[PDB]
């Protein structure tokens, strides 16, 4: 009946196992479950992410033990907080990390299980840093094509997510199946220091650690020099003379920049004489 | 007016030599404003 | 009536003065977003890659790689070197899934 | 002010050089703090002048803001017994004061004229007299309305449709898109048919009578419909007509929100109760306010800090935003940031000072939505003044913070201070066109909208030009509303990019292979150049000065309807009724018709001498003001220089 966009809170201890546990899988794709609360319709939060034993003869609906489940939940009780399951993850790192035959046949079991079961996939691949890569969707129900196939209300978290569009066959998969915005409720106290633990550890150790004289300025020299007249030919070769040649060209950079902050190198490491000492 | 009419014209005279000083600084900028928008599409080109 | 005016006109002569450190600050900040951006292009793809052939420049932007195992693959060039290491006939690196020419 | 008292008082005329410099000083002034003192000294000279003028109180009412002054110089109009002179700053006490000013001065005063004085500041009869006017200037066009219906889509074309005709039947009463199509409405669901009660209360709004018992169907209480959104529409419909003046339907309110629906109730409900009590600093919604901010419901947290920021607009309350902003660090939604960052925005309000307090902790704070609610803070406080102060941060956050979000309500709070000045908007926002996230280009297409939808310059429809050009789907869209708010009551005689841009609104809509997002904007671009019938416009600067408080809160909410759609059926606040008006004074209807040079080409709505009413009023192009001239001939002329439009007195010869 009364569909409404789903947002999905992830905690960032929810974030460590899906790349973790994906990882140690690396190549071959895992199996793994969500877990978390659901709090109403339009909004889902995954509290915790735990690892499950990967597939060596391929996924399958049974890799999931269900007594492997039922010993972790009692161990979620004396643990803090004993939370209800919701859904499952599945890594994907030899590909763009698609919903793949096997990941069908088990939504309409998990399904069945939970409400939800949010399809989740995650990709090693695609980047290293500064992306969010992973992956995540909803089966919409292929008995609905008698009625409106086009949910959600509240669009653009879908439309907006449904940007890039990711090619062709993910998006052929659109078919039968929707995305969910994955969104981050804030961890900043944890996520303050994932900013001081990586940065520091990343500032020479004590940031005192760290702090070829002239052989190094003769071998920059033979980069400030002999790189120069292979520089310097080109005005002359800018000019034609003139003009036979097909212009404009611009050789000035990138060495010009890099002998600048080169010297910006050199000058500063030479001003630990006087920073260091006194 | 004698204040005034002629003495205003030099107040407005520093408000357009400023102006024309602003325009300067402006057109200092106006260019630079391009060598931005130039790198923000470069900053684009990196995205294309 | 020209005290007026006069009383005016210094608002937009100060209103382009907040001007000059709107540009100036912003400019050096994306300045900065921009050399964070040339560490975006040469971190992809990294490792690893894939040996392929040079086959011919067609156009700008984009030309045409034999892979090792003998399929021509047409790539989008890097927007780093876009000629002196073409060369008609090369062995040119290429990302695995991407085969990118780099 | 020592030497400036004997500057105003200098021999001969100087006949205007005091009415004309307040205009000039108000625009030039930084400092508001002697300001107004320049002119609580110059309107006493006024009065003591022989000739009395009455515009000069029109100024010094609203900037001195005092009770006790505006209710002296009306006990003197009541022992002056002439009605004729007064009824000037009669409907201009009306339209100028904010509800806060309103209800001091209502008190004072009614302690004939008295009952004269009732309908004028709660715009009974200001109503009836504009209602008449919407239903003959209005000319309606269904061709276009109907190559939109013909797409055939399941989605989107639901909040289209009937958010875009309320546009041009505002104030009409009538039913047209109800009784044509049944089956068609009933395919909406969800919250698509809590527009159906809600876009019935826009072609509705005004008409304060008969707006209880005609709405009896969609009654929450009674009906109980099957879908609990359909039944969730009916507080907030009522609350579009109740906005600023109220009425009996306070109690209307009070049944249905103890009853049946629950809590989305209190969506419908507190927009309603809080649109009503906006700006009368009320108390007992504030105290029901409070525990709908507790319900801890991510959906209801956007009404619970809208309608509180709605009452509270003007007061400053010290515990409103300490329970929100308290609130807001444990909170685990997004949605109830939103409205409580408008919320904590909208109580906050021309101050300059005061809210800078507030400024410094929402920014600085790491919270996404928070400074998103410093934005809309520093855009209200800062409302009607070019300060630099403010601009400073306003592009640190627009530029160093990460959040693309953020930097769209940055740029956008530009529009809302500078609209004052709006020939600055297209010089500081050209440069945030190029940035290559289109997040930013959507808040900079907007920044030239809102503020330059008043003024006819070409130069804005320029810049959104290629913004409609550009690649990404939505800012193609806020190119549409943006280039849609330039040309209202505009005609093709205006600019020549009327018509290129007309058929350009239905090309891509009945186009499936564009995008369903984009071609939303499409129609409602439409619409927003046929508000009212092009009849109404509307303008955030006016003689009265003050900002229009439902129409920016409209399209504010209206800025992102993809988090909840009932925030595009929130534009519903966008709507609201203006015209002109030439009645001589009381019940009685003048015969008076007049010359004016413009062409009936800027009257049609898809020369020698005109013929304008006569009150029904007839429109009126806000450059065709200074055109028209008082008749010579009539045994009716004008006592009062006939220059901008609005209600003015009309003699008797
Ligand atoms: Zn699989």
């Amino acid at each position: 009946a009364v569909d409404t966009a789903e947002q999905v809170y992830i905690s960032s201890l929810a974030l460590l196992k899906m790349l973790k546990h994906g990882r140690a899988g690396v190549p071959m794709e895992v199996m793994g479950l969500m877990l978390g609360e659901f709090v109403d319709d339009y909004t889902v939060r995954v509290i915790d992410v735990f690892a499950m034993p990967q597939s060596g003869t391929g996924v399958s609906v049974e890799a999931v033990d269900p007594v492997f489940q039922a010993k972790m939940l009692d161990m979620l009780k004396q643990t803090g907080r004993p939370e209800m399951v919701v859904g499952w993850y599945h890594s994907h790192p030899g590909f763009g990390c698609w919903l793949s035959g096997v990941d069908i046949n088990t939504q309409q079991s998990f399904e069945a299980l939970s409400e939800r079961a949010v399809a989740v996939v995650v990709d090693p691949i695609q980047s290293v840093k500064g992306k969010v890569v992973i992956d995540a969707f909803r089966l919409i129900n292929a008995n609905m094509m008698v009625l409106g196939h086009e949910p959600r209300q509240t669009t653009s978290n879908l439309g907006h997510l449904n940007k890039p569009s990711i090619q062709a066959l993910i998006h052929g998969l659109n078919r039968h199946y929707y995305s969910i915005t994955i969104n981050y409720r804030k961890n900043e106290l944890e996520q303050k220091m994932l900013l001081n633990l990586h940065k520091k550890s990343w500032m020479e150790g004590l940031t005192l650690q760290d702090y070829v004289v002239k052989e190094m300025l003769e071998l920059a020299k033979n980069y400030n020099k002999a790189v120069e007249e292979e520089d310097k030919m080109t005005p002359e070769q800018l000019a034609i003379k003139n003009v036979g040649k097909q212009d404009p060209k611009r050789h000035l950079e990138e060495h010009v920049d890099v002998l600048m902050t080169s010297n910006i190198v050199q000058c500063l490491a030479a001003m630990l004489d006087t920073v260091v000492f006194k | 007016l004698e204040e005034g009419k002629a003495g205003s014209g030099l107040r407005q005279y520093y408000l357009s030599k400023i102006e024309e000083l602003q325009l300067i600084v402006n057109d200092k900028s106006q260019n630079l404003r391009r060598l931005q928008a130039q790198r923000n599409e470069l900053n684009a080109k990196v995205r294309l | 009536d020209l005290y007026s005016r006069y009383k005016k006109l210094q608002q937009e002569l100060e209103f382009l003065e907040v001007q000059e450190e709107y540009i100036k600050d912003e400019q050096k900040n994306l300045k900065k977003e921009f050399l964070h951006a040339q560490e975006e292009v040469k971190r992809i793809q990294s490792i690893p890659l894939v040996i392929g052939q040079f086959l011919e420049a067609v156009d700008q932007n984009t030309a045409i790689v034999g892979s090792t195992t003998g399929s021509n693959y047409y790539v989008r060039i890097l927007s780093t070197i876009d000629r002196e290491l073409l060369k008609p006939n090369a062995s040119v690196a290429l990302h695995k899934h991407s085969n990118a020419l780099v | 002010l020592d030497v400036f008292e004997k500057t105003i008082l200098e021999s001969n005329d100087v006949p205007g050089m005091l009415a004309y410099s307040l205009k000039l000083c108000m625009s030039l002034m930084q400092n508001k703090q002697f300001r107004n003192k320049v002119l609580r000294v110059l309107v006493k000279i006024y009065m003591n002048l022989e000739k009395p003028d009455f515009i000069n109180v029109c100024q010094c009412l609203i900037f001195l803001d005092d009770p006790q002054a505006v209710s002296d110089i009306l006990e003197k109009l009541v022992k002056e017994d002439n009605l004729l002179m007064a009824y000037q700053i009669c409907f201009d006490l009306y339209e100028s004061a904010s509800q806060q000013f309103l209800s001091s001065v209502i008190q004072n005063l009614r302690t004939d004229q008295t009952l004269k004085m009732i309908k004028i500041l709660s715009g009974e009869m200001a109503i009836e007299l504009h209602l008449q006017f919407l239903i003959r200037n209005n000319n309606t066009d269904l061709m276009i309305l109907k190559n939109t219906k013909d797409a055939v889509r399941n989605s989107v074309c639901h909040t289209a449709t009937v958010i875009a005709n309320s546009f041009m039947h505002c104030g009409t009463t009538s039913d047209q898109f109800l009784r044509d199509n049944l089956e068609w409405l009933a395919r909406a669901t969800n919250w698509a048919k809590f527009t159906a009660t809600a876009s019935l209360g826009v072609i509705h709004k005004g008409h304060e009578k008969e707006a209880l018992q005609l709405m009896a169907t969609y009654l929450p209480k009674d009906t109980s419909p099957g879908s609990a959104y359909q039944e969730g529409g009916g507080l907030y419909a009522l609350g579009l007509i109740h906005a600023n003046h109220g009425g009996d339907i306070i109690d209307y309110l009070l049944n249905q929100l103890k009853n049946a629906s629950n809590d989305i109730v209190r969506h419908g409900g507190s927009l309603g109760l809080g649109l009503a009590a906006m700006g009368t600093a009320r108390q007992d919604v504030y105290d029901l306010l409070k525990t709908n901010l507790y319900q801890d419901d991510a959906v209801t947290g956007e009404a619970a800090g809208l309608a509180l920021g709605l009452v509270m607009l003007g007061s400053k309350n010290a515990q409103a935003i300490e329970d929100m902003v308290g609130y807001a660090q444990e909170t685990q939604h997004e949605k109830i940031l939103r409205g409580l960052a408008v919320g904590i925005a909208l109580v906050m309000y021309g101050r300059m000072e005061e809210a800078d307090a507030l400024i410094e902790s929402l920014c600085r704070d790491k919270d996404p939505i928070l400074r998103r609610s410093g934005m809309y803070t520093v855009a209200m406080a800062y409302c009607g003044s070019g300060n630099n102060k403010a601009i400073r941060r306003l592009l640190h956050v627009a530029v160093s913070d990460v959040n693309d979000d953020v930097r769209r309500a940055a740029v956008e709070s530009l529009g809302f201070i500078l609209f004052r000045t709006p020939e600055q908007c297209p010089s500081v926002v050209s440069l945030l066109s190029e940035s290559y996230n289109p997040h930013v280009r959507y808040g900079a297409a907007m920044a030239l909208g809102i503020c330059c939808a008043g003024t006819g310059n070409k130069e804005a429809i320029n810049l959104l030009e290629p913004m409609t050009n550009d690649p990404v789907n939505y800012v193609r869209q806020g190119a549409l509303i943006a280039s849609a708010l330039i040309m209202i009551q505009q005609t093709e005689i205006t600019c020549p990019k009327v018509n290129q841009f007309r058929q350009l609104y239905s090309k891509v809509i009945n186009d499936k292979h564009d995008d369903v997002m984009a071609k939303f904007g499409a129609i409602l671009a439409q619409g927003i150049l046929d508000a009212g019938g092009h009849n109404v416009t509307i303008s955030l600067q006016s003689r009265t000065g003050h900002t229009h408080m439902p129409s920016v809160v409209g399209v504010l909410v209206f800025t992102q309807f993809w988090f909840w759609f009932p925030l595009s059926h929130f534009l519903s606040l966008a709507y609201t009724p203006t015209c002109v008006i030439g009645l001589n004074k009381d019940l009685k209807m003048p015969k008076v018709q007049y010359k004016s040079n413009c062409k009936p080409s800027t009257f049609a709505y898809p020369t020698a001498k005109a013929k304008k009413k006569e009150k029904n009023p007839a429109r009126v192009m806000p450059a065709q003001l200074k055109v028209l001239t008082m008749p010579e001939t009539c045994r009716y002329q004008p006592f009062k220089p006939l220059s901008i439009g609005g209600i003015i007195i009309l003699k008797d010869t």
